[PDB]
């Protein structure tokens, strides 16, 4: 699983 | 957090954090570790036991072999930004990778702190078995998930509301107090989680 920060 | 506990957490992080090869900003890397040392030691110890590495990077995430498959891919929630993973300064989940220098809001993202947001994702997924998608947290998210801003991201994905709330809780006293006022049930949930 991969999750980016808040855009 | 007393002297010995911050030091213990830094010691745990010494077995989690991986520094990049080559030239990098050593002082800022140390500052990032110091911010991570504010996380409750129970979570850090669990990350270490699970051999989760926090990889600090001096270049783009997609220049690492393990993230090359994300070149050109638009992250979840980044639709319409015009950016792809090539442009994103941090990543959390089953791994953690973070560009040194990009901690603060505005450095290619709008999180309060890059490393805490990414590490929160790892804690959620690896340590707490996706608690952000549990019925208990979904109910809290349904009520409070639009109270911290960025509502088309934090208000739509419970795992993102969890990660950002966790970052507010652990960054500093000011953000911790802001979370308590905006999202009291989320604050109480995080308080109880650390027991
Ligand atoms: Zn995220």
């Amino acid at each position: 699983e991969v999750n980016a920060p808040v855009p | 957090m007393d002297s010995t506990t911050i030091q213990q957490n830094k010691d745990t992080l010494s077995q989690i954090v991986v520094f990049p090869t080559g030239n990098y900003d050593k002082n800022e890397a140390n500052a990032m570790v110091n911010r991570l040392a504010n996380i409750d030691g129970k979570y850090l110890n669990a990350l270490k036991q699970n051999n989760l590495k926090i990889k600090l990077l001096s270049g783009k995430l997609t220049d690492e072999k393990e993230y090359a498959y994300l070149k050109g891919v638009v992250p979840k929630g980044w639709e319409g930004t015009g950016k792809t993973w090539d442009d994103v300064p941090g990543l959390g989940g089953s791994t953690v990778a973070l560009r040194i220098g990009f901690s603060n809001k505005g450095k290619g993202h709008d999180a309060i702190n890059l490393e805490l947001h990414a590490t929160a994702h790892a804690i959620d997924h690896i340590v707490l078995n996706d608690i952000s998608k549990s019925a208990q947290f979904k109910q809290i998210f349904a009520k409070e998930g639009r109270s911290l801003g960025n509502v088309n991201f934090l208000g739509v994905y419970p795992e993102e509301f969890f990660a950002e709330s966790f970052a507010y809780y652990y960054l500093n006293q000011d953000t911790n107090s802001k979370l308590k006022s905006a999202c009291p049930q989320t604050y109480s949930f995080l308080q109880n989680l650390a027991k």
